[PDB]
């Protein structure tokens, strides 16, 4: 669904999604992971 | 209660978290009984249904406040009273309010911040709401900041007309819900012409003092709700009580018998044990250029620069790594003689592979060696991914000190999580100044839970999680365990150099069972358990100790030939005396070196004169 | 109107200057059109049907008042605000009005200081008038703070009674004198608890700032009558604005845009540029002793002591030195290695004959050449007695700057009346960087008109009054001239070492006709008007010149051998070289050094081993 | 008039005079100088 411009633009192999009322781009970070692009590790809450 | 509980916020700006009900536990873990927010303050994606009754404490949000994608009808904001707007969402605002509509046009109902008097910074927005109500009406100048006004950007588009009409008890009819609490009450735009900030009325004997933020309860400095710049614990100044006051008669300075350090927003009687202590009388994080940190009776302060000042290194996230978000391969170069990170290392796995977004090309795993050089980080260390073939963390095998000025989630100081390392190897750690510590999830991890850490831990409250490593039975199988010639406080490794310790002796580094005074290599003697080798002239013997000191006085015997004191292999023939005499000595049985008469200058072979050879 | 007229007012306590009729004239020309008493206020010995008109003007005294031994009967000061009280009198009171009164029980009568609305500090003695009318009805708790208002000693004792009351639409009584316009305006003890200090009526609405000290005209920091602590040039702040802010966002140091720096009781852009900045940013006197002025940049600083620190030697009327009112026999050993006099310097005619009413010795001529080692005086020299044997200002001949900090008379920074000597020999002062210069009175001293004066004056607006000295032509036509070879600019003496700057060149200290090139004893060269010598090592040219530096690397020609580009006497035999290893050198042909061959241990007098044998 | 204590108290040629009201003793400083005990010459208005 995101251009090609945006690939490889969420880290943790979420899923990148655009948003059509905003006319931007956001990330569906798997569960564990945290940040604006998935990048950080949820250290508090798990390992 | 005199302390209020922080939370320090989301800022993933408009990421969904997982699933709908992922994100939804994730909002509720981190602003579940929380008082104040550190940062910001992220409401996205909440479909209806989801109870969010857990927001009716937040009282005061220190960043922004966004409020986008949601589907429930009603936010219970109740009791937010100030928005300092230290950072902007969209570089502009510090309250957004954005596409709240679910896909047939229902959406966001309620929005009831009835106490919500101050954004101190930035504008506000309000668009594609199509079912708020009674949020349409509000007065936004007495709130936002009369030099921000140009900024705010609000329409409103509630064709539905489903909303309602609000009790006329209303200040020229504005209200922020229906009811008759929900008044909006006004303390800018209706002040008397004497007052100068805030005021609980019109009459001129209301006005709040400067520093009441949103409003106040009686005209002193102590009566303010929340406050603007510091707090000096029962009132709130401008700026901190300075440490040393001026004199206008005497034209010096005078100590401040009630002079307080300033530590972010209050005034404390002492800074922090790990932030630097300038002399203005304020806990910093790294001073300037001009200066160069350096200990001083315990405490951290810092000099001036002895000159030109040494190389200063910026960590990620801060100076002109501000948007980097790991160690590159394209910013790899600029820690290259570094010696104290002034900052955080972060080490993610994107660096490993390079990124095609940001243009950056993958890293060379030999190119970490650069960090060898670095002994000390004024942050924190999150190490997320590392090199495959690598065993031990090899870059870090001088790190000495963390100081865990920043750290990650607020909480964290030193983070080793998911790698494939055997051994951390971290053998010259010995400070952790703040910060806990997580070394989890590493699946074949010994020696992790060997180390004693509240001996390297600098305070009270630090807690470690260690979990879900090698288990310490595959350990002990198959025999990964530290050397037996090392102590039980503890061991990064299996080699005798990875002790914390040496249970008999440290022959430098590593930890040997015996000082050898009786035969082997050059002999040594013990001080405080090290063996230090005896001057390289002194003669072992397989009999008692050759030396008992480094000098040359102290070899019991030399198989070359001997001045007094001390022995050289051959005595000297010209070091310099007393008044340009040169010693002049020569051989003899007795091994003692004795003096000639120098008026043959040519070295005697003999006593006297007749000695030296013609 | 940044601008009010400051005089310095007196400090002689009790002391009659004169006659009745020459104090009053030295009284009249201090007080005239004064607006802002720097000092202290003393009004004694004003006989009858004297005109005190002149008084009107002044509006705050920032010492103490005092009103002693007066008959004139009317005294108008209706125009003063605030008796600050930065010292007082019989170490306890700011205003003291004591036996006042004439032979016949007449004397003093009224004294209307209908504006006198705040003493800062201090108490009140009002004691033994017998003509005072109307004071003894007043409120002195409205003027007083409550913290002095023990101290305070009424007396009133009027038993003659024949002066009318005051009008009824006056607080009961409170009136300073006859009329309705005379009687007493309270501002501090009608008006409520909302008002942290005074105010202008008894509404909570009329509260005056904290910074107001005698009353104000709006409730807003700009419309105080008198400050209370400082004034930023337009308000009356509590402390000048600093020059760096502290930013609780990213816990640093900003700096800050409206910045400046404390100097006294104001807040200027700059200091002057004979103080010292401190790094808080402020104009000091002298800063502590952990520190030590060093010139940066044109302006002066002072940094932290490196180590043991040096001597801080006080000067006279400072520190330990403030009941000594001269240079005295018995503090004189305290000077005893000073370079720096970090106050004053005084020499009163009273050290040299000796005080008994402090138990003093008679200063011995000799002792006062302790003070030859001085060289920079942070204040002013006054030199009011000298021994009538010496002929010039001996001891002060290594005098190099005299700051001019504080001044006497708050006019001059040095003084040298009415003293014995013939020629001043201040050969080494440079700079008077501050403060009028007066050198007059002097029976037989010449060659003082001759200085531009000009050129040592580091400020604009500096005098200089030299007057009644030997006459002109009176010296002029005995030989007492500035000598032959020196600059028209001026001198200090006759001999040519006693000329500021030189006509051609100089020998050091001395002046002289040409340097020594070509010809001479020691060959010299030239630059910047100054003859040094040629290194020893510098053929003699009785052709041309003979050198074009210090150095032996300028030498035309070398007058023993040549090592390189230096000239030396003898090639080097025994300099420590690398790797531990001697050097030795030979003379060749043209005198030129060589190295030795490696193995020649003695030395060697010619090249390789074929040069050095046994 | 002093009493001998109070003698030299007084510096430039001027002479120690004791006031009865006050109970105290003052100087009485020629024409010339100023200060307390008459220690100061006036440098502003002569030479």
């Amino acid at each position: 669904e995101c251009p090609l411009s945006h690939d490889g633009y969420c880290l943790h192999d979420g899923v990148c999604m655009y948003i059509e009322a905003l006319d931007k781009y956001a990330c569906n970070c798997v569960v564990g992971y945290i940040g604006e692009r998935c990048q950080y590790r949820d250290l508090k809450w798990w390992e | 209660l005199e302390e209020k509980k922080v939370c320090q916020g989301t800022s993933n700006k408009l990421t969904q978290l997982g699933t709908f009900e992922d994100h939804f536990l994730s909002l509720q873990r981190m602003f579940n009984n929380c008082e104040v927010v550190l940062g910001n303050l992220e409401i996205t994606y909440v479909q209806r249904n989801y109870d969010l009754s857990f927001l009716k404490t937040i009282q005061e949000v220190a960043g922004y406040v966004l409020i986008a994608l949601n589907t429930v009808e009603r936010i219970p904001l109740e009791n937010l009273q100030i928005i300092r707007g230290n950072m902007y969402y969209e570089n502009s605002y510090a309250l957004a309010v954005l596409s709240n509509y679910d896909a047939n046009k229902t959406g966001l109902k309620e929005l009831p911040m009835r106490n919500l008097q101050e954004i101190l910074h930035g504008a506000v927005r309000f668009s594609n709401n199509p079912a708020l109500c009674n949020v349409e009406s509000i007065q936004w100048r007495d709130i936002v900041s009369s030099d921000f006004l140009s900024n705010m950007s609000m329409d409103f588009q509630n064709h539905l007309g489903s909303c309602q009409k609000c009790d006329p008890s209303c200040p020229n009819g504005s209200c922020w819900g229906a009811g008759e609490e929900n008044c909006q009450k006004l303390t800018k735009i209706i002040c008397a012409q004497q007052c100068s900030g805030r005021c609980r009325g019109k009459s001129p004997s209301d006005c709040c003092h400067n520093q009441c933020a949103a409003g106040c309860t009686g005209p002193r400095e102590s009566d303010c709700l929340v406050c603007r710049k510091f707090r000096n614990e029962a009132t709130c100044k401008d700026t901190c009580p300075p440490l040393m006051l001026y004199n206008p008669t005497t034209y010096q300075m005078d100590v401040n018998p009630e002079g307080k350090y300033s530590f972010g927003a209050t005034c404390v009687k002492k800074c922090p044990r790990n932030y630097v202590v300038t002399d203005h009388g304020s806990c910093v994080r790294a001073c300037g250029a001009d200066s160069y940190e350096m200990e001083e009776d315990g405490v951290r302060k810092c000099k001036k620069c002895e000159g030109p000042c040494r190389k200063v290194c910026n960590g990620i996230g801060i100076g002109e790594f501000k948007d980097s978000l790991s160690i590159n391969a394209t910013n790899i170069k600029h820690f290259k003689n570094c010696t104290s990170i002034s900052g955080d290392l972060h080490i993610l796995p994107v660096a490993f592979r390079g990124d095609s977004f940001t243009h950056t090309p993958p890293l060379d795993p030999q190119e970490l060696d650069i960090l060898k050089t670095v002994k000390e980080i004024t942050g924190f260390l999150l190490i997320q991914a590392w090199p495959e073939n690598r065993t031990d963390l090899h870059a870090f095998e001088n790190l000495e000190i963390i100081r865990g000025r920043t750290k990650q989630h607020g909480q964290f100081s030193l983070a080793v999580v998911s790698l494939n390392i055997t051994s951390l190897g971290l053998r010259s750690l010995k400070e952790i100044s703040d910060g806990d510590v997580i070394i989890s999830g590493n699946k074949n991890l010994c020696y992790a839970n060997t180390i004693n850490w509240k001996k390297l831990f600098g305070t009270s409250g630090q807690k470690t999680k260690i979990i879900s490593n090698r288990g310490e039975n595959s350990c002990k199988a198959t025999g990964q365990v530290c050397h037996a010639l090392c102590s039980p406080e503890g061991c990064w490794g299996p080699e005798p150099r990875d002790c914390v310790s040496c249970r008999n002796v440290s022959r430098g580094r590593e930890c040997v069972d015996k000082c050898n005074l009786l035969e082997g290599e050059p002999r040594e003697f013990v001080e405080n358990s090290e063996c230090i080798q005896c001057h390289p002239e002194c003669l072992p013997q397989a009999m008692n100790i050759t030396c008992t000191g480094r000098g040359p006085d102290n070899c019991i015997q030399c198989a070359h030939y001997i001045d007094g004191p001390h022995c050289v292999k051959t005595c000297p023939a010209g070091v310099m005396g007393e008044n340009n005499t040169l010693v002049w000595k020569y051989a003899d049985a007795g091994h003692v070196c004795h003096l000639c008469h120098p008026n043959c200058t040519y070295g005697c072979t003999g006593p006297g004169l007749e000695g030296c050879p013609t």
